[PDB]
């Protein structure tokens, strides 16, 4: 993954991201022959290719861009605004409260435009990635392949999970590559996590690929309320615990500068009109500093319901009397 | 080992010796370390046999009853025994009334917080710490996954403002003092920003020939060998402070930002991520201003994450009625290098 | 009504609330024999009637309190912590959205402990309110008669709004007092608040006592998102539009200080270690002031469903023909 | 009037020569003058007749059709008419794009502060409003209800920064000029610090007796009442300023308000509540601070209200995805009289 580790220079088809301002970080691959262009200038690749990742890239009549590394976080800004995607405080509270770690056998469905895909890769031993729409699925397949993703930790899989549940057997549509006497892979599924119009259509099947001997997480994503409910009856009837259903709420905060107007400035003014009978900073001014929150903010973007499942539940009696 | 069967999986199974979560009735936490032999008293609630609970995976609820010392079964009066997660020792942590030892912070910040700065298994990050070392917990947890054994090269390298780093928490955390020794470095803040010369350090000690150094036995050998570790100490902080750069840095500390951050960033790589955890916003919003003067940060953004459960049963679905205020802010920023 | 206009002098007899602490706020009547006793101390009422209101009371070994004049918002404040009131927060909008002013005349039920009906009677032409439990009336009854809320804009009735509806008859037992000539009270709601277990079986009682001629304003103060959903359904069959419902959440600050301790410092106590090789705004120290939220939040009261209905939805034509 | 028939009730029924609200299909607001013999465009959506709305009641949606001005009929394109309420005029202001003119402020923070400050009919209230009168006109509609010929006697008292106080919103109002003149003072700053005395007024005009200025005729009696209205302009100033205690102080300002708060204060009654709205926190903290020291302010408070809505449609529940961030934060406290 050209998202994983710490690259030091800029090199010739390198995928980066450009920061142009906050709200707009494009994609960018690095070729000497190319060249990027902004509202404000237009930035040769050649002037970039071999300068530190973190360089501020300079061209006169000055325009700046500033040119990153990839990173999940960077990568889920960089996606068209309104679609359907989750954003970084969902899933990294998710990530958290399932516990991520290189331990982590995660199921994903489905991988829509793979936001949470590319955080989860980041942290989590394995991610089995599954999508519905098959022209999604072979973007989804294209881009991970660019990326470096499939060649390191993640599967995708074209799927209708709840019609024809988890299981990749060779012969399916998948991006697995079946080992030695391998004609099924083995998901042993400790984390699960569901962003589905249905998810309680796919829990059914989850019996069949989550790991039996340690406790499995699990996490559905809905918007409505009663997709919820529906929710919180299945995962009941199949034997899921500790159930509970949080929101979180992310805001942003801008840092700003609100003038400091005294009475006695007032009063002055007030006095000359009975004797006749700026930009946010400027130092002919005091200002104050203040916080301002973001102008438009994400008030609702899922209900997250969590739940949690060990299939054997159980000990081997002797083995623990086998240590003494 | 000596047994000739498989070990049991510490980060799946509960298991002898290690440190774990219990869940009581009131829903409270305790810690717990199971040393096989011994029983466990949870007052009002009994008391257990270690033994009796070894070897199952964690999640389950037990049952204690009498025919004070009772049996065991699972739940068909109780208790839930959990992995010792970062989680689970911050709200044991909370459970206790040291939430401001933790600068209250949260799951989802932390959660958050671990992903704003781009935490990987091989990354070099530099930390500071006031909780204890809770916030180091975090990150090796991430990095990790509480696997001693581990492949994987990276490491939190932890300044610190007195003489010794307080770490204790990691008294908890079932990670080996090899591992542990491995994965973080430790040195102060005088060390980092002022350390000692190669030349300060050799004209204090000179390492014997290896081939000598071998040959010595008994008290001169004992005697060599701690300057010999003095010396590797020494060496160690010349590693971390020389042109070496990080790649991000994840900050927990009461100490003055604005005065600070900018220090520590001139040893971050280009492109890294910078978090900083406030308590408070008004702390976070003084730094925010004072880096914005400064063209090696990126657009500093004061973040804001909060949780709010639900009371999830079905047939009356509404949010808590009360819950603990607080949580904390971040700041993010991103390590660039401005041009000429 | 002592909550209503503004008193100079506390007077024996006044009922008084005294602030002893943020949470800690006591009604309490003037008598001049009698004394007020807190953690910190005795006050005797000799000591306080005769002094303005808004007047800080000492003793010695010294300690302290503050007598102010009954308020909605103090009254609520100083009611059982844990209870089934409506807050400042809810009640506030509430009234805002509604557009209470001398113009309305409101319907509520139940009455509860009476915290939402103080703040009615402040500003509205006339409250009924009507409370289901003959304890709760009694002891409601007695109050707002004693505050002299009842022969003010008041009226309350013991009565199953659900079962019963909301028509105030002679024989009733209620507060109201029938002019010559009538037999009932004619409610002509313009503003309706329900306070219920089950508000969808009171709305359909609601169309006998509101406003033909005029935008009646409907606010359901539940707890549960499924009543929430029941709600929404029989308002809709009753012919009640524009509806939306919200949450209110409310947050206190605490205005606080942190000590402010530099890099520097804590190198030079590194160079003192190696050659050898504090009260909240303490003045010796340099602070930073810091907001700090209360230590518990109430993250949820209820949901506030809204919704508004026209009875009669015409004019009169040829009136407006006879404006030429 | 001149009509042997009751007239129209503006509150309750749409009338002519009324400034009301009308909602677009699109949702934002217009604010429509009810002109007698007149059309009113709305774009795309058409344009009405004004007659053909007056005398049904606020609250129905109007379908414009054609057999360009078109006829209405009740909505068996579209337009929803309103009494211009305070939340209705905030709500305007915003669609317009007026977020910063009325300072961020939220119509659930305008809710509250009105509560807070326990506004009543018939106090007397101390105000700063630096948003073109709106927060006078949400205190006289709670005060009054929109009711020219109400019996109360409650007033607002604004004072102001420059010569003549900004109060243009209540153009939109409805209310009388003398209803405002009698329910609404202005007064600068500098003449309510620093008021004239009486000396100083009576050397410039004395009043003749009033049987000599009664029987004053022509261009003498108006040059004499020119004079005695300039002379009633100061002497209410004089019964504004001097021993006279208000019920409450109630501010959306941007001035400094730790220097200017406490002097206000001094004119406010014991027991009474003071409600500074801020769109800033910061600017509160510093506010609240600096009361703390002074004695005659009980426990100030920084309090935050935030609305959020819900998509309101049965089977597909849950709050609104985006909305517009902010609303601002009111300081709460009571003017008390410290002990000896
Ligand atoms: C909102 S998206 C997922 C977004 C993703 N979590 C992210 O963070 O970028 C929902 C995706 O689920 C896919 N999907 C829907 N039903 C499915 C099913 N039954 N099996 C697999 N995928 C499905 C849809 O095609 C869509 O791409
Ligand atoms: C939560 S309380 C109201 C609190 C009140 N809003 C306040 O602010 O203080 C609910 C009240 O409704 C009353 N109530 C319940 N069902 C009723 C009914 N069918 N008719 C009238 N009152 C009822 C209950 O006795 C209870 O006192």
């Amino acid at each position: 993954n050209c998202f994983s580790g710490y690259k030091d220079l800029i090199k010739e088809g390198d995928l980066t991201l450009i920061w142009v301002s906050r709200d707009n970080i494009k994609p960018v691959r690095m070729h000497s022959e190319e060249v990027f262009n902004t509202r404000y200038g237009s930035f040769p690749h050649k002037d970039i290719i071999g300068k530190p990742y973190g360089s501020q890239i300079a061209i006169r009549t000055f325009a700046f861009v500033h040119v990153l590394q990839p990173t999940p976080e960077l990568w889920t800004l960089s996606l068209p605004h309104r679609t359907q995607i989750v954003y970084t405080p969902d899933s990294s509270y998710i990530m958290q409260r399932l516990n991520c770690s290189p331990h982590s056998r995660v199921i994903e469905a489905g991988t829509g435009s793979g936001s949470f895909s590319h955080a989860f890769a980041r942290s989590v031993g394995h991610l089995f990635s599954f999508e519905f729409h098959h022209i999604r699925y072979e973007q989804a397949l294209e881009e991970f392949k660019e990326h470096g993703l499939i060649d390191d930790n993640v599967t995708i899989t074209h799927r209708d999970v709840c019609q024809g549940g988890f299981l990749i057997k060779k012969g399916d549509t998948t991006s697995y590559e079946f080992g030695n006497n391998e004609t099924a892979a083995s998901l042993n599924a400790n984390v699960v996590f569901l962003d589905l119009p249905a998810p309680w259509d796919a829990i059914p099947h989850l019996d069949s690929v989550i790991s039996v001997d340690e406790k499995v997480g699990l996490c559905c994503f809905s918007p409505c309320i009663e997709q919820v409910d529906k929710t919180l009856d299945v995962l009941e009837k199949y034997g899921w615990t500790d159930v509970e259903m949080v929101e979180i709420q992310g805001r942003q905060y801008e840092s700003r500068r609100q003038m400091v107007r005294s009475l006695n400035d007032a009063l002055e003014r007030l006095r000359d009109i009975k004797r006749h009978k700026i930009k946010e900073g400027d130092s002919n001014y005091k200002w104050k500093e203040v916080t301002k929150m973001e102008a438009e903010i994400k008030s609702h973007t899922s209900y997250l319901t969590f739940a949690f499942k060990v299939v054997n539940r159980s000990r081997d009696d002797e083995k623990v009397n086998e240590i003494l | 080992h000596h047994h000739s069967q498989d070990p049991m999986n510490a980060l799946t199974t509960i298991d002898f010796n290690q440190h774990v979560i219990v869940r009581l009735p009131s829903k409270n936490y305790k810690i717990v370390e199971l040393k096989p032999n011994t029983s466990v008293s949870l007052g009002k609630f009994g008391a257990f046999e270690v033994n009796d609970i070894i070897g199952y995976p964690f999640g389950l609820t037990f049952e204690i009853y009498y025919d004070p010392i009772g049996k065991v079964r699972l739940l068909s009066k109780y208790f839930t025994v959990e992995y010792l997660s970062s989680s689970n020792l911050l709200q044991f942590l909370i459970d206790k009334g040291d939430i401001q030892r933790v600068l209250d912070m949260s799951q989802e910040s932390m959660g958050m917080l671990l992903n704003l700065a781009n935490i990987q298994s091989e990354g070099n990050y530099l930390c500071m710490d006031e909780t204890g070392g809770l916030l180091v917990y975090f990150l090796l947890e991430r990095m990790f996954g509480g696997d001693n054994e581990s492949k994987s090269k990276g490491k939190v390298i932890v300044i610190h403002e007195n003489e010794h780093a307080n770490l204790d928490l990691l008294k908890f955390a079932n990670y080996s003092e090899k591992f542990i020794k491995e994965h973080v470095h430790t040195i102060s803040l005088l060390d980092f920003f002022e350390p000692p010369t190669l030349q300060e350090i050799q004209s204090r000690f000179t390492p014997l020939p290896k081939e000598e150094a071998r040959a010595l036995k008994g008290g001169k050998k004992n005697s060599y060998y701690r300057k010999l570790r003095w010396y590797n100490t020494q060496w160690q902080i010349l590693e971390l402070t020389g042109e070496f750069l990080y790649d991000g840095l994840v900050m927990a500390t009461t100490l003055h930002l604005p005065t600070l951050v900018p220090k520590l960033a001139e040893k971050i790589h280009g492109s890294r991520p910078i978090v900083c955890y406030g308590q408070f916003k008004e702390t976070l919003l003084e730094l925010a201003h004072t880096l914005y003067s400064d063209l090696r940060f990126l657009a500093p953004s004061i973040l804001e994450t909060r949780c709010r459960p639900y009371q999830s049963i079905r047939g009356k679905l509404h949010p808590l009625m009360t819950m603990k205020g607080g949580g904390g802010y971040l700041m993010w920023c991103h390590r660039v290098i401005p041009a000429p």
